[PDB]
């Protein structure tokens, strides 16, 4: 695939890091009907640990995963965390991601192949912390003005999650 | 260790915050409970050729789970005879044989070891395989479910289940191929006393409308009437005598299932039959919302229909598995559909499960100070409301929301601390349910 | 585990290594030192107004402490009394109620039962609600700071303060309204036994030299309950720079100070302090940090840190008291940086038997010090020595040795005795 | 409020990369002098656990803080490190800055607001090792073809420090 | 030394990216051949925890290093995990590297000196997880289109490693 | 436990899981092993000079070791007496005196408390500090090695070595000016029991073609009266190195001495391979050259310690040659110690699970291929894979184990071998043949 050249390479890192602080900062409507494309598939397979040998294919979105959704599914997801009475985030806790390696490529009709790492750390209560690392897919196609996502497959590095959740958008 | 623990009070329906923290009850736990009981494999779904097989816990042992050439099941402990190492890394998958990569052992899908490296050169053939089984569990199954258990004086699987395969027969076996189990399974730590989740499962209707109002609000439907927990029975709570459990919301099975239809269609195209093996009062279980366990750490929704193994990993954390269930002759659309649903409200990121996590660590941790840990947890809600019932076995209490579960869960977990071997509790079946003492209570409800 | 423990060797002065690492000792101070004494909990200016409220620790317990509408304070444990779940999660606020989450109990301001949701079609009204109230802990009051304890058998606060009350009236009255604390507090980790903090404060003027090198004349006091603390006279700033509010607050008070305690609490009211309350709170008068050093194991504790401030200083003198101390002793302190390995380091070298299988010196000044005709207490001469860790070491020993406050209470008019040079004074 | 260009992102992010590479080669006299400002408030207020219905303010300058620093406060913090004293620094420890997400934004008379992401990874002695996630806020004026702040906010993601101290800069 | 350009920055962070990218996905003789130069050293010093006061140069290739290769050795490296007989990497581990703090300088005959921080995430079978940050000074050459690093010196922060193992390349 | 353990099967050769789980079996190797055995230090070479020292580890216990004024060595634990702060955070360097840096009590080279801040203001003089040394450890050494010990009633050093010094001066002494390490150390932690890796490198010649596999497709068995073990793969010791050259060439200029000072059946050993162990937590391998100790951080976690071994008299390329081979195959990195890993670790965390735990390891692999031997003394046992020196390490760990004390170890000297009962192995073979 054809590389971006590096101003929109410039644009598609300006939209993650746009992306990312909507997320930290809560504004998850915004970010949503914003950044989030209504034809969306958000999916996070489960990937089993399997041998070499084992010459089955890769999950599918036909197969389990953690996330599996359309636009009105993460609207449910982003919806619940407005109310008053998710009593886990009440006080709230602090999430911080942390982007690299994005690297853009050329689609058709304009659209855009984008793979990048994260890095996320949770904080919560007193002593609570978490870290996750993930890998992301995405096809972006633009909404002067910005981008928006209509693929999105994350790719978690941990077999066993340590967290009591993984209810966090990437 | 008394022989009568005061750790559970069974005529005043509380249990010491000891169960919940302390490393010597714990050890007992794994024991006269893990040691003895049958416990969660998974289902012949999840290997369903021969030569496939899995890797499980059982509690804090690592098994290799196989489905051998005729078609039986065989599982061993997943570590080698010679110094030990595990043998097999792999979640699951096919093989007529697993090796140790320490020194290259090699086992049979039962757990035989066939062959070692140089037996002829440098053992001499002096070393007796037949003496270096990895070590053997007893696999039993019902229903396609697969349970394993260390202890020979252990009844047999189909006697632990006991009266509860009256209830599980009504969803397990139901009115068409069955339940089977769809995995990969999620995987996750959890900072929390394995009772916890448990009890939650087992008996605990009344968190649903405080803990999940946002969710439920989100789903709208029957379930959401639930929420708040405020001035409006909706359905029935069960318990049995080897500790199994469930709470039932009438005509709701499907009532998470936003999309959603296929399951909904399976359920009435198949209850006819359900009326016609099992009769109507299970025609009214296979239609209704369960949250149930089997002892000890098995716990299932039916209808959202997500299923769960709680691994102990001490008394202070878990490692819980999460699979869906299907019925074996839905059809793909519909198995996917089912899952998908299960996973958005139960799996990792749950709309649901999500906000339990804290409920399950704090009622933990507290129990970390030693003022705060001396105490008692009250389970007292609907005592009296409840007995035998002449349709039911077990003991029913009336109306979704009691605490019924977690007397009969709890009545248990004491019965088996206090056993020193399985003939010690066979020694009490008749009277097991002699704590719930309103013997007549059907007898009033149904003729009022 | 006799009452006779060769733990602390009080003739001698020095202490077994194990009383920073064994986990035994560790579960008998929980049981008679944190379960039985009097622990700082915080000051009313924490919690000002009715309904006013803030979550704090007592040792390894959780407790929420209140602001009744009637202007008392009361306490109680953070843990519902239905399956444990921990009731409140905020630091600080205003609350007429605390309710579980997990399945919406409600307690009251004194942590009585009041509402449990259903409590008629489905509990049929026969939960009761007055045998289920969240733990009590006892709460007691002295010029302002609160106190918690949870022995119904123990002395008033004012009684285990005893004789160490001359020296915080000086302080805590003082020559206007009075000190005050200023929140919310920093906490941190820190991987050491609780007892090395609380031994630097209350006692060690030898180490600031050497360890606080960067950056850049008194007496040693200890009591009968264990606190103690050294002076540092006519140093009351000395990081604070001269004309500033603290000072003039100092100079504006100090006449007072005078006419109400004497001119021997005059001199200590200009005074740099390093000071312990036993078991677990310490504090600098004059810098103005103060700490509880919660206990998380024998070898971990978490310390919170606040600003002590008079009540009636204007609000630019608190905001800058509030930044000197916080420079200086917060968890970014340019001396208390300092002491973290110092801390650690004395607990963590008794991971090795061999290393653990010893006794640790705290002889310097012994013969020096004893009663004295005007403070309370013993009182040693000179801000550099050891007699405030012999003091705290004596009084840790015998709340160990004892069964219950009776047997403390017995061993009241003999206390001192282990200070021989009776006529140093 | 205007994005900054693609150019002055770039001088922004050097900076950055610049100061990162002082802080993590103790040339924190370098630092000081030559990226900070005279004018500079450097703050790191204390956050609480509120509940959402708490309505009270959140922190102010006047308030509690673990730095509420101004130049000369600054400047005594780094001259200690320089005594030679500094025990817990013999042998000296190491740290590493993994800054992310800058995002910078045109204000008035050419100040930039500037927003980033840090994670502190600390190792000392032969195992200790500890890690902090903040948000920094800053403003920043251009400096003779570099940058100098001269307010620094630094928003901590955890309520109870799991370190020893926060004596670093950022 | 004078910093490159910010073009040429770009070209040399694109090439980090693509780096990082082959190491995550397996593809090690690509990145072996592709993207290094067969004049390699790479270097892993080991460092000790000396006084201030102690003299000793720090070490230099003629002393201990938990790598020390050229490029023959490095393959010998690669090679071993296409034996299919790495019993540790059946199943598969995962890596994942955010690299940070990039920084390029003009040095002589058209060649760079680029520092970078690098953060490593490792997850295997079902719950390890080892994470390992340090810094990296390369000697970069044009390989047109592109760039082979002839100089690779990683720099540990730990001096006591917390995984059974340093095998992942840097 | 109780004078005659169950755990050790010394008959049978199999020990039970539980010494690699189990707190309480741990805590009493730390009485009964650790407390009481001689452990290995360092090298002479380490710490050259007078001043020189290094910070170690006694297995749980941090000690600083100092080449003191007049050429010998002393160490000493590395704690203050006065409130047991960590007196010195260097791995080495030179120094005339430690300083703790809490209150700033200064320490000899031997660990003497030679002065303290502000003696007479503050302390009137009245501090005895010859009542105030951080706590002394026994130093022996032995060929230049350094070994420390805690028990005064312990055998000399050379003793302790016994009959294994037999085989250490063929290659410690050797044909030349001796072997001596190379630092700075690699350490690293490890989630496995102390065990698992000394078993390995004292008698594990099985798992080598299988684990290292990858890597490779690129003799005799010795125990002792103390643990001590090796085996030996003839004509062998560079054959893991890459390149030749220096260390090839060295053997070859020094073989025919070691012939002269030792026989012809030590030159035989002196150009094998060998992977060996010093009872309890010392490891080698002799030719590749990795030299390792296990320091135990409870029952389920170590911190492994990796120098090179050198000859003294070696040049500084061949020195350097040695090092990065012996680095680049069993440093943290290496191309065959990174397969090691899991096969440690696994073996310890399985028995997490209590029916995993209770069951017994098997080590019968050539038991009665083995006995006395005419010219080798101990133990031997026949062809370089089986394992007989796992067989001799579990029987001393054993001994040790159900001894009170070191007479009660010491009084089983004529009887240690009796668990071998193939008298006659050697004789019946050397016969035949
Ligand atoms: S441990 Fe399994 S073959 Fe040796
Ligand atoms: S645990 Fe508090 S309301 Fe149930
Ligand atoms: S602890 Fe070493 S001098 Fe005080
Ligand atoms: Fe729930
Ligand atoms: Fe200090
Ligand atoms: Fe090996």
């Amino acid at each position: 695939q054809v590389p971006v050249t590096p101003d929109v390479h410039y644009a598609v890192e300006a939209h993650y890091r746009a992306e990312v602080r909507l997320l930290q900062t809560g504004q998850y409507r915004e970010w949503l009907h914003g950044m989030v494309a209504e034809d969306i598939h958000y999916w996070m397979p489960i990937y089993e640990q399997r041998f070499v040998r084992d010459r089955r294919p890769d999950p599918t979105p036909d197969d389990a995963a953690i996330y599996n959704d359309d636009f009105e599914e993460l609207k449910q997801r982003v919806e619940r965390l407005y109310s008053g009475q998710v009593w886990m985030e009440d006080p709230p806790s602090k999430i911080r991601y942390f982007v690299s390696n994005v690297e853009a490529f050329e689609a058709e009709n304009g659209e855009l192949d984008v793979l990048s790492n994260i890095l996320v750390y949770r904080n919560r209560r007193q002593t609570e912390v978490t870290v996750h690392t993930l890998g992301r897919e995405d096809k972006l196609r633009q909404d002067g003005n910005g981008f928006k996502v209509f693929r999105r497959k994350l790719i978690l590095d941990a077999r066993v999650t340590q967290d009591k959740n993984l209810y966090f958008f990437c | 260790m008394s022989g009568d623990t005061t750790l559970v009070d069974t005529v005043n329906a509380s249990q010491s915050r000891q169960v919940f923290w302390d490393r010597d009850v714990y050890d007992l736990e794994i024991e006269r409970i893990f040691s003895r009981a049958w416990l969660m494999l998974g289902h012949k779904s999840l290997l369903p050729k021969p030569g496939d097989f899995i890797t499980t816990y059982m509690a804090e042992d690592k098994i290799i789970l196989s489905h051998q050439s005729d078609g039986t099941f065989r599982a061993f402990i997943n570590s080698c005879t010679h110094r030990g190492n595990q043998i097999c890394h792999a979640d699951s998958g096919n093989a007529k044989a697993f090796v140790c990569n320490y020194h290259g052992w090699v086992y049979g899908q039962d757990g035989s070891l066939v062959d070692v490296p140089l037996e002829s050169r440098c053992y001499h053939n002096k070393l007796d395989k037949q003496e270096l089984a990895a070590k053997s569990v007893r696999v039993e199954t019902y229903k396609g479910f697969i349970f394993g258990c260390h202890d020979p004086e252990a009844p047999s699987l189909e006697d632990y289940l006991g009266e509860f395969r009256f209830y599980l027969d009504t969803i397990w076996e139901g009115g068409g191929a069955g339940l089977e189990l769809l995995g990969p399974p999620m995987k996750s730590l959890l900072h929390c006393n394995w009772k916890v989740p448990v009890e939650n499962f087992v008996g605990d209707g009344y968190h649903v409308g405080w803990t999940h109002a946002a969710a439920l609000g989100q789903i709208g439907g029957p379930l959401a009437g639930l929420a708040g927990n405020r001035a409006d029975d909706l359905g029935l709570q069960f318990t049995t005598r080897h500790g199994h459990g469930f709470g039932v919301i009438d005509n709701a099975a499907a009532a998470i299932h936003r999309k959603g239809d296929g399951w909904n269609k399976y359920l009435e195209d198949t209850r006819g039959e359900v009326r016609r093996k099992f009769g109507a009062d299970r025609e009214r279980l296979y239609v209704g919302h369960w949250n149930g366990a089997i002892f000890p750490n098995c716990s299932f929704l039916y209808g959202t229909n997500t299923f769960k193994i709680w691994h102990p990993r001490g008394p202070h954390e878990i490692e819980v598995w999460t699979y869906t269930m299907v019925p074996s002759d839905a059809d793909p659309a519909t198995k996917s559909a089912i899952q998908r649903e299960a996973t958005r409200t139960f799996g990792t990121a749950g709309t649901l499960e999500s906000d339990d996590g804290e409920n399950m660590s704090s009622a933990t941790y507290v129990n970390r100070g030693v003022i705060t840990r001396d105490g008692m947890m009250n389970s007292t809600m609907g005592v009296g409301y409840e007995g035998p019932h002449p349709v039911y076995p077990g003991i029913v209490g009336i109306s979704f929301i009691g605490e019924t579960s977690y007397r009969g869960f709890y009545r248990f977990w004491k019965e088996m601390i206090d056993a020193p071997d399985w003939a010690s509790v066979k020694a009490n079946d008749d009277n097991w349910d002699s704590v719930f003492t309103n013997r007549n209570f059907w007898n009033e409800k149904l003729n009022a």
